[PDB]
């Protein structure tokens, strides 16, 4: 019966199954694997267990003393599906950008959700934006704010999430995230920081000159290239500008770009409010004084300042926060800041 | 259970590892392998087997014991490589159409002149590589095959060679075909030899391709292009009037294919008809047909803002503040007239 | 890593770490460290473990490496002749004359040779003068290709040194090496590292009580 | 359990048991001595508690508050390890300077693949210091990112390092280590506290001002009063005297005026 | 240290093709390409003195494909005079004031 089916195709199995890639597709009930080793033999594959149901490049059971395919791998997961596979929105604290937040929505879910402008206008939808700047200003904050503020299940991939040195595991997440992509929705495929290609190395890696680069040609030919965007909005946002590979600044492979600066005295004041709401204000301190002084807060000073004068405040069990406290609070944040002459010596 | 047996009776074989090869000796064949990375291995094969069908450069199969080569296998198979404009940069046009046709069309004009066709052009150069090969499918016949040099950056021996009989057979089965390497600064045009054991595959095949090229069955009713950004790395086998011998060049046009490429672009999506160019002309600098078409861009971005069909001028005037002032680099430009 | 009795999972030096048991009788206290082990071939059946393995490469030179010198013989050094002298001989085996005066138990020290000098000279005649357990090296053999070569080498020196006896070692390279200039982002980024974090990390401050007073010039 | 090296036998591969391999590399154990040699240079020792038994003592005022505790407080300054070891080694129990520091290239990321073996540690030893120093640097970077965000053990635990700043900038973020504090050397009361500590037990000739001694230290950095102790008891081999030669070797260079 | 007396021992120029020499080259060129006779080369290599080789080959060349312009069979001294009075590697000029 069904189970003396199953226990004949545990016959074909050896008992220390092995695992290999396989190559190619033939089909003549034996294929040509490749163990962790590279065994490639015209080993047979299971026929009734499906034989062509994975592709080359794909891993696969295998046996040891014939290293024959044994069978389909097992259902195998990335470690980055809770971030990726997603189970704040707009603004809880309106005081920034007050535009990219528009723009990104402009260039992400208009194209994503209604692209029937593209044909309406002769035009053709976004397939990259990069977004830059300092280290934490409104580039990945705007993103985490549009991953709520969508109409589509947003994905968040740590741009070093892609980072496993695994044989093809780069390559791996690239096909397993992209089979994803493809495969699971139209979906938002947030990359951030990817800007990791120049001026840096690991210990825990080994040499990425042909470790990662032909895992970037395999991301690369995925992405933008072969199996092309159809509408899979995959956008790579950064925080500079230089130390990349100039094979993708050329068009297509991303288009429009985003700077961000940082805020401004409007803003200043808003994201003050935002922060100095945590804690009973002492209403004397002048928060213009902190605005025009740090008049260059990216956006953890702000945070880290108002948190770190509460704890100064509240080591006394104070509800109000004299100035002296902001002061120290912001000192200890604000280290190696001389902003005087120059310049300094004007008006 | 449907085959849960015939599995355990296919059983008595198990040999031919994956045994890539290097090279071959003489006086008997003593061809060269590598199994998948241990060492070099100067085999004989198993003779059963044909003394040609284990060209160098290919997995085939090898006892596991001996080693003796077995029926073999290239895996490795063909999913590896990837028009109005008729008048563009004005000059490269002409000598574009004579070296395309001309040989294509009446080999009478330089065969009885006893100069040869003119059947190859060493292009340097926004120039467009690419659109002016398409121009040619407009006029070669109807074909036009994309091999770019950088996907030709292939990290395997005799593949790249492979893949140039490959191409050049599947051209010479079609006729008047386009073929359009790139890249040939990333591909190279002086022998550069290091030490490295590395980028030797580009010399066997680059050899391989001088043979096919031109001469040994010529292009003829084909045309296969490498060209560059810049004469800068020639070589004396290159210049040959059978290889490459119109060596055409173009950049930046100055408002003429300019305003062109505008109205291209125009009419390729909903615009706005009582719209002038020479107006947005002296607004482009210089720009690549891509930047234009990226103007065109944020003009269709504006009037996905605002509910536009006949893109305007205006649109197009905030699309010109963009790419012009608002992307002419960031925004540097005012606060003094 | 031991998980029960006369049992232990063993770091290997051929490529596979194994979880082999042990010879019972070695006492229980003694497979601890990851020091030299031995087992059989085949069965990975531990034997016995020994302390030590893979010397300094100079190990102290251990024969009569002493240049059999005199204190006037240096060609005429007499400042560091006399310094190294009585701040050296007598207080690298004293214990109560510093603390006649509670000085401190002493540590490094520096000199420097240039054009008709002999500083160097004077270390060979204090090697000679010396008779304890010295061991001589250049500090150009740290610079090599993979992770950490020379820093773990100086690092098994410290270990060995402060194993062995606590008495005398030195080392002969200043310059290129101890570079304080950290700050170039134009060759040795890890190379530079690893020279000067070995050697800050190696001064420790001090050991206080280990190869007494390297010097180099 | 998943990610566990268990018992395997290479004869057929049929899992045996399950076991429960650096550890002890990193972590092994200072017990050192107290703050004898202070004396004045005790306000960076109040921070010290205010920043590390705050993450430490009562945990009950500020989950009060319910704000996150802190994780690096940057202990750079003039080059502070004697002690910074010695000092919170009165806790004795939580100072474990493990910091991973000295094998730059072998310790960390190749073996700290992810440091969060450290982390489980430390989740089993919430007593347990961090110390540090200097895209591996970048990649742990993100692994702090990932837990010294008010989540660890004691949910800070000790995520401090120090140095004596110009490596990559990313981690200056204040998101990534809270204080910053350097280390102001000792000076004129320091200095004299520590010039009676430095010459208490040597058997001098007693009697003696130290303040001068403290004075003529320009700020120095606080054991220079042991060393300066050592060269006087080396002209001895104390009288005021002494000290004042030890200075002077010390002390010179500066000298060579002629450019006032 | 790179021509001393045993390394390149002899170092000889290659003065540029006087007056006919270059014609020599020309002719070269003009021998296999199909050439009406009535083109005198004398004339061609007197009405550009000091013309290098490549200038010469370029020369030829380009009447090769001048006679191809029209479609031709052969070539006229027009096409070699054409080619001689080419652009010669001569730019442009603005003129430019
Ligand atoms: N709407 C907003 N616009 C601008 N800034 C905001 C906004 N909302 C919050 N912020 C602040 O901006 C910061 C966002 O920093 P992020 O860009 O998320 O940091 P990050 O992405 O880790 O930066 P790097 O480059 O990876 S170190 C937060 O700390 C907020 O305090
Ligand atoms: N001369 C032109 N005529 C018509 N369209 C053009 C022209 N130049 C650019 N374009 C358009 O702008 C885009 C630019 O693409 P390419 O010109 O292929 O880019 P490119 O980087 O110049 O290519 P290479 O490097 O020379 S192969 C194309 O999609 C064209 O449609
Ligand atoms: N008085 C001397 N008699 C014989 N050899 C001497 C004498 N002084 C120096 N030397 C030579 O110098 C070496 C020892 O002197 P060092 O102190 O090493 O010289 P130095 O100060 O390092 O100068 P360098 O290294 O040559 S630039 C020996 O190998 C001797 O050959």
């Amino acid at each position: 019966k069904q189970e003396e089916e199953r226990s004949k195709v545990d016959d074909l199995r050896g008992t220390p199954m092995s695992v290999g890639t396989l190559e190619e597709i033939i089909d003549d009930n034996h294929a040509i694997v490749s163990t962790s080793v590279g065994s490639e033999h015209y080993v047979s594959i299971l026929s009734f267990v499906d034989k062509d149901l994975l592709e080359p490049g794909c891993s696969v059971l295998l046996n040891h003393k014939v290293h024959a395919v044994i069978g389909v791998l097992m259902d195998d997961t990335d470690p980055l599906v809770t971030v990726m596979k997603v189970e704040q929105e707009t603004y809880a604290d309106i005081g920034g950008l007050d535009n990219q937040i528009q723009e990104i929505k402009e260039s992400v879910e208009l194209p994503l959700t209604h692209p029937e402008y593209y044909e309406e206008m002769g035009i053709k939808p976004p397939k990259g934006v990069i977004l830059y700047g300092p280290p934490g200003t409104g580039k990945t904050l705007l993103a985490k704010a549009v991953a709520n503020q969508t109409s589509a299940t947003f994905l968040r991939v740590v741009g070093s999430e892609l980072i496993q040195k695994y044989l093809g595991d780069g390559p791996k997440l690239v096909r397993e995230l992209f089979r994803v992509a493809e495969e699971h929705a139209p979906s938002i495929v947030f990359i951030d920081e990817i800007d990791a290609i120049g001026t840096k190395r690991y210990d825990s890696n080994s040499g990425g000159e042909r470790e990662i680069q032909r895992t970037m040609l395999e991301l690369l030919n995925q992405l933008d290239g072969f199996d092309s965007r159809g509408d899979v909005k995959v956008i790579m946002a950064t925080n500079r500008i230089e130390t990349l590979d100039p094979a993708l600044i050329r068009p297509g492979r991303i288009d429009r770009k985003i700077e961000f600066p940082l805020p401004d005295e409007k803003t200043k004041k808003r994201i003050f409010q935002i922060h100095t709401s945590r804690m009973t204000l002492a209403d004397d301190v002048t928060l213009d004084d902190l605005i025009m002084a740090k008049d260059d807060l990216s956006g953890a000073d702000i945070k880290a300042i108002c948190t770190e004068a509460g704890l100064m405040a509240l080591r006394e069990r104070r509800m109000k926060v004299t100035n002296e406290d902001f002061k120290k609070s912001k000192e200890n944040v604000l280290y190696k800041k001389q902003e005087g002459t120059p310049e300094g010596l004007y008006l | 259970a449907a085959d849960k047996q015939t599995l355990q009776s296919e059983q008595p074989l198990q040999v031919a590892r994956c045994t890539k090869i290097i090279n071959a000796d003489s006086e008997d064949p003593k061809y060269i392998i590598n199994v998948k990375q241990f060492a070099k291995f100067v085999v004989d094969l198993s003779d059963q087997v044909a003394p040609t069908d284990i060209e160098e450069g290919m997995r085939v199969g090898v006892d596991r014991n001996k080693y003796q080569i077995h029926i073999p296998l290239p895996p490795k198979i063909d999913p590896t490589v990837t028009y109005s404009d008729v008048g563009g940069c004005k000059e490269q046009i002409e000598k574009l159409r004579e070296v395309v046709e001309t040989p294509l069309l009446h080999p009478e004009r330089f065969v009885n002149l006893g100069i040869e066709p003119p059947k190859g052009v060493l292009l340097f150069g926004g120039t467009g590589k690419t659109l002016c090969a398409r121009a040619v499918a407009n006029r070669t016949d109807a074909c036009f095959i994309r091999v770019i040099g950088s996907e030709l950056v292939q990290k395997y021996v005799g593949e790249g060679a492979r893949m140039v009989r490959e191409l050049f057979e599947m051209a010479r089965t079609k006729k008047a075909c386009l073929i359009f390497f790139d890249e040939i600064d990333a591909i190279g045009g002086a022998r550069f030899d290091d030490g490295a054991g590395g980028d030797n595959e580009v010399q066997r095949t680059m050899l391989e391709l001088i043979n096919q090229l031109d001469g040994f069955d010529p292009r003829g009713n084909i045309k296969v292009l490498m060209a560059t950004n810049r004469p800068d790395t020639l070589d004396p086998a290159l210049m040959r009037p059978g290889r490459l011998d119109r060596k055409i060049e173009f950049s930046l046009p100055d408002l003429e294919g300019r305003t062109h490429i505008f109205k291209i672009h125009a009419r390729s999506m909903s615009v706005e008809r009582d719209i002038r160019f020479e107006l947005l002309a002296r607004l482009c600098p210089n720009s690549t047909g891509a930047e234009i078409r990226s103007v065109c861009t944020e003009a269709g971005m504006f009037a996905i803002r605002a509910r536009r069909k006949i893109a305007t001028e205006k649109d197009f005037l905030e699309a010109v503040n963009k790419v012009i002032k608002s992307y002419a680099k960031f925004s540097a430009t005012p606060r003094y007239m | 890593e031991a998980v029960d009795q006369n049992t232990a999972i063993v770091g290997s030096t051929t490529g596979s770490n194994y979880y082999v048991r042990i010879l019972s009788t070695i006492d229980r206290e003694l497979l601890k460290p990851n020091a030299s082990v031995a087992l059989h071939k085949h069965s990975n059946a531990l034997v016995d473990v020994l302390p030590p393995e893979a010397d300094s490469s100079i190990m102290m030179l251990t024969s009569d490496q002493k240049p059999d010198v005199m204190y006037a013989d240096i060609g005429g050094m007499d400042i560091q002749k006399q310094e190294v002298r009585e701040a050296v001989e007598l207080p690298l085996t004293h214990f109560e004359l510093y603390k006649q005066i509670g000085i401190d138990p002493p540590r490094g020290v520096l000199m420097y040779g240039p054009p008709g000098c002999g500083k160097t000279m004077l270390a060979k005649a204090v090697a000679h003068h010396t008779t304890a357990a010295f061991i001589r090296v250049v500090g150009s053999e740290f610079v090599q290709k993979y992770l950490g070569e020379g820093p773990r080498m100086v690092r098994d020196v410290f270990r060995l040194a402060k194993e062995n006896a606590p008495a005398i070692i030195f080392i002969d390279e200043i310059d290129a090496i101890a570079t304080k200039r950290f700050d170039a982002q134009t060759g040795a980024d890890r190379e530079v590292q690893r020279i000067l974090l070995e050697l800050l990390n190696q001064m420790d401050g001090f050991d206080q009580n280990v190869n007494v007073k390297v010097i180099m010039a | 359990t998943p990610n566990c090296r268990v018992a395997l036998r290479n004869d057929s591969y049929t899992l045996h048991k399950i076991l429960p391999d650096p550890l002890v590399s990193l972590m092994m154990k200072v017990p050192d001595s107290t703050y004898e040699m202070i004396g004045g240079l005790d306000k960076q020792i109040k921070e010290i508690k205010e920043v590390i038994e705050l993450p430490v003592k009562h945990p009950e005022l500020f989950e009060a508050l319910g704000i996150a505790q802190p994780k690096g407080v940057l202990l750079y300054g003039p080059p502070k390890t004697l002690l910074a070891r010695a000092v919170a080694h009165h806790t004795d129990c939580t100072f474990i300077r493990v910091s991973g520091s000295e094998l730059v290239q072998k310790f960390i990321g190749e073996g700290a693949r992810m440091v969060r073996e450290l982390f489980v540690m430390a989740r089993e030893h919430a007593p347990s210091i961090i110390f540090m120093d200097e895209s591996e640097v970048q990649r742990t970077m993100l692994e702090l990112l990932n837990q010294l965000d008010g989540f660890e053990a004691t949910k800070n635990i000790k995520v401090i390092m120090a140095t004596n700043d110009i490596l990559d900038s990313a981690l200056l973020r204040p998101g990534r280590i809270d204080r910053k504090i350097e280390f102001p050397p000792p000076n004129e009361e320091a200095r004299l506290d520590i010039l009676k500590i430095h010459s208490r037990k040597m058997n001098l000739t007693r009697g003696i001002n130290l303040r001068k001694i403290a004075e003529l230290m320009p700020g120095a950095s606080g054991a220079e009063v042991k060393g300066v102790c050592t060269e006087a008891g080396m002209y001895a081999l104390v009288t005021q005297e002494d000290f004042e030669m030890a200075v002077a070797k010390v002390m010179q260079k500066d000298s060579e005026k002629n450019m006032s | 240290a790179l021509l001393r007396s045993g390394r390149l021992d002899r170092k000889i120029e290659f003065p540029m093709p006087n007056e006919e020499a270059r014609a020599r080259i020309m002719q070269i060129h003009s021998r296999k390409m199909n050439v009406s006779p009535d083109v005198n080369y004398e004339e061609l290599a007197r009405c550009t003195d000091d013309f290098n080789g490549a200038q010469c080959k370029a020369v030829c060349v380009e009447a090769g494909m001048i006679a191809l312009r029209r479609g031709a069979t052969e070539l006229t001294h027009e096409d070699y005079m054409e080619g001689i009075l080419e652009v010669q590697a001569k730019k442009k000029a603005n003129l430019q004031y």
